[PDB]
């Protein structure tokens, strides 16, 4: 694997895994406003 | 219930146990005397005189030669009390029994450790017919490869760093076990010159179209010092140890060397 | 002391790690880093095994018994006295079993032969591992793990047996027993043809391969080979102790009614369910 | 990777061809065939067999038996295939009740399953003689019979000596698939359990020591197959680099060797003596001893219940 | 649909073809006789 | 196989199964007629 | 149609054919056999 | 996508094509036999 | 295989997905008419 | 993103992707099977 | 930082990668199924 | 600086990671294996 | 070669850093959420 | 005192003693939350 | 390792092994004012 080659390389990798993880924080987001999951202190 | 009793607390059950124990001490003393057939008896490390840690079951210990006979019409012994001379081309580490050996020099030429071989007898193996076994196909024209698989005549023999070697050029076939126990190779660098190695030691590679015979034991540079054989088209099991030897050495010295 | 043909084997290397420190031989023993530590966990393990033994109400080997802790624990450590000691004897003998595999490892480098062997003993340990670990810890708790003791673990496979009504009828424990009565099968003959045509009687030459195959063409109208024999006798003793774990890892953690009645699905197929 | 040699990749073909023997009363049977698939993990010559006076008696007795057998348990489903195929595992042929002794019951009283019984014995023994006769045609050693009698030392103490002994047949083993594991079952719980049966325990350890000697001596094998290991009586007769480093890997671990002969002497017993001490604590049960736990809580194997 | 027998054997398809069809036949009449209205051989009444 | 003699095939095939599927239908019908196999909504 | 034993050797046709037949007319009379009303040994009434 | 034939043999896939097509179904038609409401053969009411 | 030959294939295979679809739509249709497979509210 | 079928054989793609698919697919109908609200065959009250 | 690809191999990493993260979901969500709060197939109350 | 001179980086990376999401992993079974701090049940600090 | 691990300590060295301080964060969260080390009366 | 780092090698030294501290580390956490007193989880009253 | 090595690598072990005891140390000091454990005779 060149550094040319690893270099484009990381830069579809941080697309990616940028857009993995923007999906992911929408989809957690979504889920938080149905039913959070960090109980107060009489539980839920 | 009295049913079993022998005394008022022995039984019938009890007693044929300890008899099953006593029967099976005398068949592990009858197999502890098979088991050293070979190799024994044991020799100091360094000095190479016949001593070890040894209580008065020694005199059960080894048995007398049983004798093998051979359809040559030799025979073979067990034991032989043969024994590998004391010197070899390494030297301790240390000064202490326990100690390692360092090779002193090349140890795939010189043949220690895992490039080390047994004097075998400088006589092929045979078929039931009388004929050597192991051979080139050339010599067996009645052999031949499956229709289902790769031949490996012609294929580049390749290392594990991706230098070419050779080109296969003969296969040697087991007439007795019926299996390719060798390839012939034509070595890329003093063409003309060719060495066996043993089939077990490879694999062939399909998944780009010039597939090839890959070796992971040793690199393209050891091919050259592949141990030579005396005829075209036999090969003795001294000759067989000492080509397979080699190779077996490469994991552990072919970074080395 | 060594054998007649030793001494131009013990070479220096092919330890994994520690390097020269621990390459060195103790009579017929090779020792290495995983020797050591095959000692460490060896030692404390018997050790806490013969304290259980101290700690329990007899001597007499076959009665004495290291149980787990009470499955109340659940996964929790439990006190020394109340099952702890047990949860330290079987990590101390994994660590033990992992050693002698590495340490066989080792021996396999420095002969320049395959691994085969510690690959193999790998499967001995998985198995272990099973029983004292993985099982109990799908299962929640422990206590479910099987007691150290000559009786008491014999006493633990009954028990869990009967727990299922009838563990025969468990499919993959008919399939464990059958690969595992295949092996002695194939030892037997395969043990006995080697010896037949080394041994072949009194003013009779030694046999090869050519007689090898043709007395199982013959008696049974097949042979195998001297190289797929070995092939073939490794892998149905993997084998059998593969179907021996998924026997377990169903029992319990994944299956927990009747096995007998687990059947009932074959009597219920739509083409003979009158 | 290097190669495992767990698979053959290239497989070489030849006439097929087999060591002489004696002209018979009858030839080796069939033309030999080859296959692709055994030919990678073994041999791939589907060879001839040889038949014989003593393969043609064992061969119809033995029919006769599984005839015996099959018409029964299909008779037990009156005749339904459906309900064969339905009850398969379930049916079995049961030996008599024990009011019958040693004697002939009726035929549907286990009268069938003496006549099946008698004529699967005598099968298995002709084929005893079978694995005899065949190794000295071929000059070899007897050591495939021998362990074979073993087995069938078992085989007879389940089926026929113990019922000599106890004077009839009523705990002998039905034939069927679930019925003879129901069979192991009971005869367990009847005599008190039988991991308390110091001689079911012996088997069992020749049992695992089978498992393990076959693993490791398959591995070991396999392991120095690049050196020619797998050539063991040519080893035998001249001990190759193969054969010495097989007994150095096993010194240097465990301290202790076999020969590549030796190692085939601790297969042999191993297997042997899990059937034969199999047979001895079936031969012992009920007998002498008629509730193992009893007779293990009075040996120490566990304390007073 | 003629080209299907360039792409396959008609020995290989015959035969193949005759095994699928009786197996499944003989699947199909077995699972009537387990209906207590289509076992025509015990005549059950259509109540 | 040849083109016509994959053709030539083809037309014995397709008398075949139309033959096949001609007696199936017939088969079909009188079974029908002696027990329909689709139930109402009382079932049978 | 007679070229169908162009297509197949008349021999192993004949073989399978037999086998075939025997097989499926004693599965029938295994059957029969089951049932009541045509069970001929044991011959229940109408 | 005719460039699949290019990609795959059409033998080979009409092959595994028909054989997962076949499993599929007797799986399917299975199914609906251990229902209630759709096993045709016992024809269970609609209640 | 040639883009003609492919292209030929691709051609029946097309034809042939169609048939089977088109037989199986007309089947899941008239087993729909018999007994729907989509339960309302209060079940079926 | 074109030059992942550069790195990943179309063909091992298409084929890993089909099997993976349709187990996934065929694990999510039985998971809905196994429930009251969702197994549309026995067709259960909300 | 993509110099570490100089350091793993692009292939093997991604398939890695993958397979981790499919097997992490997995259990994620069966985890959650296991919960009262959580299994949405279920849908107990929030009392 | 120079404990990268002692060791290889690729063994450290390879070595940590799986050291790390095998201690976190266990952390995370910890916690749900207590009343307090099982997040997903959420128990109540009475 | 040398100069070749002194980027890469430049790399590690960052890379820890927001490793342990997202740990912290977390862990900060946490224990406002609720904290681990018990009173004498317990929790 | 620095001549044991010839005699004994840092590579080898450091990994064995690593790997030796997380073990007793990870063996004493386990021992305190087996107890009472000191399982900082389930704080228990004094 | 060369002489400059080992002086190197006993400098910076000397210092790291006095950091993890002194981390240790203190450590184990909070843990004892949070909750000694050497019992009295009445136990705790
Ligand atoms: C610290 C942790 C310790 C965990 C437990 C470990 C138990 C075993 C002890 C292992 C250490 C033994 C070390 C030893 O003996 O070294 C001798 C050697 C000097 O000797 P030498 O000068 O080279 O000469 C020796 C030679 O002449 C002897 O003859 P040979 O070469 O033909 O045979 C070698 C011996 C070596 O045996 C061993 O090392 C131990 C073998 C394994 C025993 C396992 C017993 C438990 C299992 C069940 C047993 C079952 C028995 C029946 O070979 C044998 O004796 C092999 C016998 C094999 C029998 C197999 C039977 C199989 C049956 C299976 C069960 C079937 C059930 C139906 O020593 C030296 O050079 C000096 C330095 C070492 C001094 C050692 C001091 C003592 C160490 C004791 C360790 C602590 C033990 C608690
Ligand atoms: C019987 C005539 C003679 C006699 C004087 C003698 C006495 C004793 N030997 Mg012995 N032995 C004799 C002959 C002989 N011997 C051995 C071997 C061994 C090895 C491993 C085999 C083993 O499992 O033994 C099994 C039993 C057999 C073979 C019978 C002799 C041993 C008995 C009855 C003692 C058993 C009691 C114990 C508490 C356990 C001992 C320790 C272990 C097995 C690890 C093992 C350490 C051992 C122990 C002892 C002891 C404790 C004594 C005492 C109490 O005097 N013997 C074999 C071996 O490989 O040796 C390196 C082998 O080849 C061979 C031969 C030919
Ligand atoms: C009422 C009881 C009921 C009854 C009906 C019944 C009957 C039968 N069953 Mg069973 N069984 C029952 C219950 C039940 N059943 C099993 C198992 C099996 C397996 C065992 C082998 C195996 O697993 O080896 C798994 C191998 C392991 C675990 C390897 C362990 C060894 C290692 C790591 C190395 C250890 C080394 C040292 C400590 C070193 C010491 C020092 C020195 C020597 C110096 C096998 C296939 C099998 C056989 C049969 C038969 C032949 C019968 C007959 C004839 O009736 N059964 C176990 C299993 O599957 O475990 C994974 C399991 O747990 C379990 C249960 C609970
Ligand atoms: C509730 C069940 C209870 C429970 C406590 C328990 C559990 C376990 N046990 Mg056991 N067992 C129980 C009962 C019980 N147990 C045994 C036996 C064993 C031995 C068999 C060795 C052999 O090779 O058999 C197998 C070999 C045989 C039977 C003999 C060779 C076979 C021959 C010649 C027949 C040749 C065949 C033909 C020519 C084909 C003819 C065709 C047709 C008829 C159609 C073996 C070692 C063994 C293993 C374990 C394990 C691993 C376990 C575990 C892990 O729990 N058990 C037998 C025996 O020898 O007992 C001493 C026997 O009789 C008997 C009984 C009644
Ligand atoms: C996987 C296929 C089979 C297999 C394979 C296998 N086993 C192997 C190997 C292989 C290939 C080896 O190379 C290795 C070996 O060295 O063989 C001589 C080994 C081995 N198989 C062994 C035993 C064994 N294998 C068994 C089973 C099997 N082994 C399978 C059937 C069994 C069974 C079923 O009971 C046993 C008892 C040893 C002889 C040996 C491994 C030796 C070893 O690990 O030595 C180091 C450890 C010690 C000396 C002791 C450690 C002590 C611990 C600290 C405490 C252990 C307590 C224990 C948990 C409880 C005990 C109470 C019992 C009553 C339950
Ligand atoms: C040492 C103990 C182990 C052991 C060993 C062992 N077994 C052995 C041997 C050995 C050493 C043999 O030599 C022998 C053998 O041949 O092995 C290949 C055998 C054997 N072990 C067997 C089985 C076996 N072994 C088992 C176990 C064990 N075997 C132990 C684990 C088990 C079980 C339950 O664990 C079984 C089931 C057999 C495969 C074989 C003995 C075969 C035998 O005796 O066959 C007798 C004959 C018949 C059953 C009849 C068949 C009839 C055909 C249907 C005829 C069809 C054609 C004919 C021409 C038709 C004629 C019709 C007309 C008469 C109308
Ligand atoms: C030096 O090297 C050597 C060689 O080379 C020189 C060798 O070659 C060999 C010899 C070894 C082999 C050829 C192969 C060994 C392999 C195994 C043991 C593993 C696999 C098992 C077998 C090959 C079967 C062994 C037994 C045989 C071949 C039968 C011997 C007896 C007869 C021919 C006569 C009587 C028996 C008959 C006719 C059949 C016996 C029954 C079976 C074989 C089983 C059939 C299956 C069933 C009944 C179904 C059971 C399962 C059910 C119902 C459920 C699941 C459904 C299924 C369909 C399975 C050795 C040892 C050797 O040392
Ligand atoms: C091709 O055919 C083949 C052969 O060949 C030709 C073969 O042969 C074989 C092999 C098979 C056989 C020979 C058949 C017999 C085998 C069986 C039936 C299998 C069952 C096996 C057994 C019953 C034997 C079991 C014995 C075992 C497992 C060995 C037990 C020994 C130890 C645990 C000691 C290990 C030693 C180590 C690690 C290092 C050296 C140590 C000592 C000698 C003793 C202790 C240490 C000291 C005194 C000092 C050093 C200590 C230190 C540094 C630590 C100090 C701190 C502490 C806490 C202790 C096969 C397979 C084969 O196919
Ligand atoms: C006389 C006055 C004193 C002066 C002389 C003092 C000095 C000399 C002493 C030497 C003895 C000690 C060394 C023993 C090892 C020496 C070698 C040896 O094997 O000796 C045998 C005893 O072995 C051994 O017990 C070795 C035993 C090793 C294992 C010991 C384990 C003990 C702890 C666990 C126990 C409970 C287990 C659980 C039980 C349920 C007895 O000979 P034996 O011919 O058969 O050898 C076979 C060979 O001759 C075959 O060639
Ligand atoms: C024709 O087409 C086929 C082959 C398909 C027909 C169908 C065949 C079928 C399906 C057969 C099925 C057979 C099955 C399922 C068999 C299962 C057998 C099993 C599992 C047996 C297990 C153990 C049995 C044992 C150990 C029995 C041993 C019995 C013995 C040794 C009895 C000996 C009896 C003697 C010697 C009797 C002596 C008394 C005399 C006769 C002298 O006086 C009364
Ligand atoms: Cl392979
Ligand atoms: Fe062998």
């Amino acid at each position: 694997i060149t550094e040319g080659e690893a270099k484009e390389f990381h830069k579809i990798f941080t697309s990616s895994i940028l857009v993995f993880f923007g999906v992911a924080a929408f989809a957690h987001l979504l889920v938080w406003i149905w039913r959070p999951w960090v109980p107060g202190p009489n539980g839920y | 219930m009295n049913k079993g009793d022998i005394t008022g607390y022995m039984d019938v059950a009890q007693v044929v146990l300890y008899a099953f124990w006593i029967f099976f001490a005398g068949l592990i003393i009858y197999l502890r005397r098979e088991d050293r057939r070979e190799g024994y008896p044991l020799e100091d490390a360094i000095s190479g005189k016949i001593n070890s840690l040894q209580g008065l079951g020694s005199v059960f210990s080894i048995a007398r030669p049983k004798i093998f006979k051979l359809k040559t019409g030799a025979t073979y012994a067990a034991p032989n009390f043969k024994r590998d001379a004391v010197a070899i081309k390494a030297t301790r580490t240390a000064p202490t029994a326990g100690a390692p050996f360092e090779p002193t020099g090349n140890p795939m030429t010189d043949a220690v450790g895992p490039a080390a071989y047994a004097l075998r007898d400088e006589l092929p193996d045979l078929t039931l017919g009388g004929q050597p076994a192991i051979v080139p196909l050339r010599v067996a024209p009645t052999f031949s490869v499956a229709a289902e698989d790769t031949d490996p005549r012609g294929l580049p023999v390749v290392d594990r760093k991706g230098a070419v070697a050779g080109k296969v050029t003969d296969l040697w076939i087991d007439r007795a076990s019926i299996a390719i126990r060798y390839l012939e190779v034509e070595l890329a660098a003093t063409p003309g010159r060719k060495v066996l190695l043993p089939f077990a030691a490879t694999r062939i590679n399909a998944k780009t179209k010039s597939k090839t015979v890959t070796v992971q034991s040793i690199l393209a540079r050891h091919f050259a010092n592949v141990p030579t054989i005396a005829k075209t088209d036999s090969i003795t099991r001294r000759e067989e140890d000492k080509v397979m030897a080699y190779y077996s050495s490469g994991y552990l010295y072919s970074d080395r060397v | 002391a060594l054998l007649s043909f030793e001494r131009k084997y013990r070479v220096r290397g092919g330890t994994l790690i520690g390097g020269d420190l621990f390459d060195f031989w103790v009579g017929p023993f090779y020792v290495g880093f995983f020797g050591v530590t095959t000692l460490l966990f060896t030692v404390l393990g018997t050790a806490l095994i013969v304290w259980g033994a101290a700690l329990g109400p007899s001597w007499t080997f076959w009665q004495i018994s290291i149980n787990p802790p009470d499955v109340s624990y659940g996964l929790a450590m439990a006190p020394m006295a109340k099952g702890g000691l047990w949860q330290i004897i079987t990590f101390s003998a994994i660590g033990a079993f992992v050693s002698w595999a590495l340490r066989e490892v080792e021996i396999c480098r420095k002969l320049g032969i395959g691994y085969h062997i510690p690959f193999a003993f790998g499967f001995a340990i998985l198995a272990y591992v099973s029983l004292v670990v993985i099982r109990p810890v799908m299962m929640g708790a422990w206590g479910y793990g099987f007691p150290y003791g000559f009786m008491t673990h014999l006493d633990w496979v009954s028990n869990t047996g009967y727990q299922y009504a009838n563990f025969h009828y468990n499919p993959a424990h008919m399939l464990g027993i059958t690969l595992f009565f295949t092996t002695c099968l194939a030892l037997a003959l395969h043990g006995s043809l080697i010896l037949s045509a080394a041994n072949p009687g009194k003013g009779e030459v030694v046999k090869g391969p050519e007689h090898e195959n043709t007395y199982f063409q013959d008696t049974i109208g097949y042979s195998v080979g001297t190289l797929g024999i070995h092939r073939v006798g490794l892998i149905l003793a993997l084998s059998a102790v593969v179907w021996s774990i998924i026997c377990m890892i169903l029992s319990g953690p994944i299956y927990t009614g009747s096995w007998p009645d687990w059947w009932l699905w074959w009597q219920k197929l739509p083409f003979w369910n009158h | 990777s290097e190669y495992q040699n767990i698979l053959t990749g290239v497989q070489v073909r030849t006439a097929p061809h087999s060591a002489p023997i004696a002209k018979g009363i009858f030839p080796r049977l069939g033309k030999p065939g080859f296959s692709y698939w055994l030919g990678k993990i073994g041999d791939a010559q589907i060879g001839p067999i040889y038949l014989g006076t003593t393969g043609v008696l064992s061969l119809v007795f033995g029919f006769f038996a599984i005839e015996i057998i099959g018409f029964n348990l299909l008779a037990s489903v009156n005749w339904s295939p459906m309900e064969f195929g339905r009850q398969f595992f379930w049916l079995g042929l049961e030996p008599p009740a024990a009011e019958y002794g040693l004697g002939f019951a009726p035929l549907a009283e286990g009268g069938w399953w003496q006549i099946a019984g008698f004529f699967l014995t005598t099968s298995i023994l002709l084929w005893w003689v079978r694995m005899y006769r065949r190794a000295r045609a071929l000059k070899m050693g007897t050591h495939t019979a021998w362990a074979f009698a073993s087995a069938i030392f078992l085989f007879l103490s389940l089926g026929f000596i113990r019922p000599l002994l106890m004077g009839n047949f009523s705990e002998s083993v039905p034939f069927g698939i679930f019925p003879h594991l129901e069979w192991t079952n009971s005869f367990s719980l009847n005599y008190g359990n039988f991991f308390y049966n110091p001689f079911h325990m012996l088997s069992i350890a020749f049992l695992y020591g089978s498992a393990l000697l076959f693993a490791m001596h398959g591995a070991t094998i396999l392991a120095v197959s690049r050196l020619g290991g797998d050539r063991e009586v040519e080893q035998i007769t001249d001990r190759g680099t193969a054969a010495e480093r097989a007994a150095l890997f096993w010194r240097w671990t465990m301290g202790f060797n076999a020969t590549m002969e030796s190692i085939h002497r601790w297969a042999w017993w191993f297997a042997v003596l899990c059937t034969f001490t199999g047979a001895i604590g079936i031969l012992l049960t009920g007998t002498v001893v008629d509730n193992w736990f009893e007779w293990g809580v009075k040996h120490g194997l566990a304390p007073a219940p | 649909m003629w080209r299907i027998w360039q792409l396959f054997d008609p020995r290989q398809a015959l035969v193949g073809l005759a095994t699928f069809l009786f197996v499944l036949a003989l699947l199909i009449h077995f699972i009537l006789l387990s209906t207590e209205r289509f076992n025509w051989l015990e005549g059950a009444s259509t109540k």
